[PDB]
């Protein structure tokens, strides 16, 4: 099973202001999955995950430039999977 | 009420990573009232539910030497197939299986479900009279020839004549406040934005516990099959069985549509719109 | 058909089969010339594809294992094996989308041999189909292909005190993915206890003819009525005899095609120097969500139908009817009522896709 991967923000995003992004992995086993975030191609740290294949979030401040990502690697991946910023 | 009692293994590989990784759950009901993980600092059978706690530890130790046996023997199982599969190492295949016991209202045994699946793929089950299987092609086949040399069959079915009867009786003793464990699902329906001018409108379906569940959409009252994505059931991976059907509509027609909903956990193929 | 099956041995070991050049490694108990009373087999893979790609074979070997079934009680009024079906015992499966083939074979002890170092064997159950995998049409009935045939033994015939053909099974187990059940299963031609019909399906299945001494071929094809998509997948068609049973594999799939769905669809005028609204794209069913590709191109311009457009885009990932959007930059002097296109590549879909447009001005 393949993970589906929808990164989407809580409220429609704004430039200048603060908001959510929020990698939505799910659909596939075993639970422990390697899903982190990108900034500007580096490993960022905060990254939530659910409590006892859900929602994973954290919270940061769109602008102009800066580029986000989220990361993915379940088993079944060979190589990781990079999942670009969406914000409309 | 009509009953069920399940165990979920999951084998899969992880080269690079370690060893091929194995995972264990049991389900009454809902309720996950023992878990399992090969990646565990202690990989006991560990206690979830409220109700569970009060078993023998004799039942415990043995079903947590069971989970390694297990582990081994699926590693091995893992061996046998990436052999004759034609597949690579530097690659990962997952293999899942359930096995259970369903039972009646009375708690009479209906029968016992014992199924893999390879790689999202079904491989093999055992059917309800205990006396055949049901395989999906030439390797499966392989593996057919394997347990119907060896009866895994009536194996089970004298296995659930004594021993996951007593187990899901005494578990219907440790919470009489629920007589649902054949689960119906727990439903809802997810809108996706075609903005102002069209929808796309997903019937959910998950939570369940069984797979053959007939999900269908009638507009009115005509049967509309062509616009609907209904996917096959996808599991959760907290063994809580999934599915939905949806249909990129626009902004109107929606409400013509319904969703049907037929199940035996469910008391009725009901009628859904959320 | 092709002149030589290779194939491989377990329960790897190469081997092949022969319906000659020298083979000096592969085993003289492994390379099988195939003799063939009843022409089933031969004349089977003559009306084959020939020069097609190598199929999907598999050797291995058998004991008679009667049927388990308690109905089955009748073909085998006696636990004991008879004489003639003594010494080894091999059963061949080939899978391919042509035809699927099971066979049972009983060859000699010494493959020693004068004129060429090479094995003869002799098949005693053939089994094959030429519906690996029909699709039929919503809301009609379904016939399914499956033949088969039984050498009597040659030399068991100064005991029989009932010659002829004896009866045969066939049993079909069918459909239900995430479960398993059973359709059919007959043994015409005998007194007995069968069982019920789920659905109402039957099969069509006896002998050609009825030559007392010679080889038998016999029909088996099935037939399901007004079939549904709930009964979609695989399914398994077995012949059985006295302690023999053969078995193959079929499957079935069922085909819908999608609609598209493109908002904005048509809209009005929008003020030079000014970005369009948020335009969408909105695919119904394609599953699951690896390997998707999307592209937003802008289309009222310069430079061709492949361009990185400018702006802004938004794509995503139990599967998906994914919305992509879309955010375009202002306008210049040159794409007065432009158009733009987003692009999705999903396997499922042809190499193409699915395109969707939205007119601007």
């Amino acid at each position: 099973r393949t993970p589906k991967i929808q990164v989407y923000s809580r409220h429609p995003a704004e430039n200048g202001k603060s908001n959510f992004l929020n990698c939505y992995v799910s659909g596939f086993h075993p639970s422990d999955i390697e899903v982190d975030l990108l900034k500007n191609g580096e490993r960022i740290e905060k990254v939530e995950h659910s409590d006892l294949y859900l929602l994973y979030y954290t919270e940061f401040t769109p602008t102009e430039k800066d580029e986000y990502a989220c990361r993915v690697n379940h088993v079944t991946l060979s190589q990781p999977k990079i999942v670009k910023w969406d914000r409309d | 009420g009509s009953h069920s009692m399940r165990y979920f293994y999951t084998a899969m590989s992880r080269p690079g990573r370690g060893e091929p990784r194995f995972i264990t759950v049991g389900y009454v009901d809902d309720t996950l009232f023992v878990r399992f993980d090969s990646d565990a600092t202690s990989p006991r059978k560990e206690p979830r539910a409220p109700w569970i706690e009060q078993e023998g530890p004799e039942y415990w130790d043995r079903e947590t030497q069971i989970s390694k046996t297990n582990t081994q023997c699926y590693r091995e199982n893992l061996r046998t197939a990436l052999r004759y599969y034609n597949q690579s190492e530097a690659g990962s295949h997952i293999i899942q299986r359930m096995y259970g016991c369903d039972v009646g209202p009375d708690g009479r045994l209906l029968r016992g479900y014992d199924q893999y699946a390879y790689d999202g793929k079904d491989y093999i089950a055992l059917n309800e009279d205990l006396s055949s299987w049901t395989a999906a092609d030439t390797a499966a086949q392989i593996t057919q020839r394997k347990w119907e040399a060896a009866r895994v069959a009536e194996q089970d079915r004298a296995y659930l004549e004594g021993l996951c009867v007593e187990s899901l009786r005494r578990y219907l003793e440790n919470g009489k406040e629920t007589l649902q464990r054949a689960d119906p699902p727990k439903t809802h329906v997810t809108h996706h934005p075609i903005s102002d001018h069209e929808v796309t409108l997903r019937c959910w379906a998950l939570g369940f516990y069984p797979a053959e569940i007939t999900l269908t959409w009638q507009r009115d009252g005509e049967d509309q099959t062509q616009d609907t994505e209904l996917v096959e059931t996808r599991p959760a991976g907290d063994r809580t069985f999934q599915k939905w059907a949806a249909v990129v509509v626009p902004s109107g027609e929606e409400q013509r549509y319904t969703c049907h909903v037929q199940h035996e956990g469910l008391p009725k193929p009901l009628t859904l719109r959320w | 058909g092709p002149a030589v099956i290779e194939c491989w041995f377990v329960e790897k070991r190469p081997g092949a089969l022969l319906l000659p050049p020298p083979r000096p490694d592969l085993d003289p108990e492994l390379y099988l010339s195939v003799h063939d009373p009843a022409g089933a087999l031969q004349a089977a893979f003559r009306r084959y594809p020939r020069g097609a790609p190598a199929p999907h074979c598999e050797m291995s070997r058998f004991v008679p294992l009667p049927a388990s079934a308690k109905w089955a009680s009748g073909l085998t009024p006696a636990q004991n094996c008879p004489r003639a079906l003594d010494g080894a015992w091999l059963m061949v499966s080939i899978s391919s989308p042509v035809l699927s083939l099971s066979s049972l074979l009983r060859p000699q002890p010494e493959p020693q041999q004068e004129p060429v170092l090479i094995t003869m064997a002799t098949v005693v159950l053939t089994v094959l189909t030429h519906t690996p995998a029909p699709r039929v049409r919503l809301g009609q009935d379904a016939l399914l292909d499956l033949s088969f045939a039984y050498m009597p033994p040659t030399s068991e015939a100064a005991s029989s005190l009932a010659p002829g053909p004896p009866p045969f099974g066939l049993e079909w187990r069918r459909q239900h993915l995430g479960k398993g059940h059973l359709l059919l299963a007959a043994t015409p031609g005998l007194n007995g206890q069968m069982p019920a019909a789920q659905e109402g399906a039957v099969a069509f299945a006896a002998w050609d003819d009825d030559e007392p001494w010679g080889p038998w071929t016999g029909n088996g094809t099935f037939w399901l009525p007004r079939v549904q998509p709930f009964q979609e997948g695989t399914y398994l068609a077995t012949i059985h005899l006295p302690y023999l049973q053969g078995q193959v594999t079929l499957e079935l799939a069922v085909y819908k095609p999608p609609k598209v769905s493109l908002m904005p669809a048509t809209l009005a005028r929008a003020a030079p120097g000014e970005a369009p609204p948020e335009l969408l794209c909105l695919v119904s069913h394609f599953y699951p969500s690896g390997g998707l590709e999307v592209e937003w191109e802008l289309r009222g311009g310069p430079g061709g139908r492949s361009q990185k457009a400018e702006g802004q885009r938004w794509l995503s990932a139990g599967s998906v009817s994914l919305s992509g959007h879309l955010q375009p930059p202002p306008v210049t002097t040159e794409q007065h009522g432009a158009r733009y296109a987003c692009r999705i590549h999903h396997p499922s879909l042809p190499a193409s896709g699915r395109s969707a447009e939205v007119t601007l001005e």
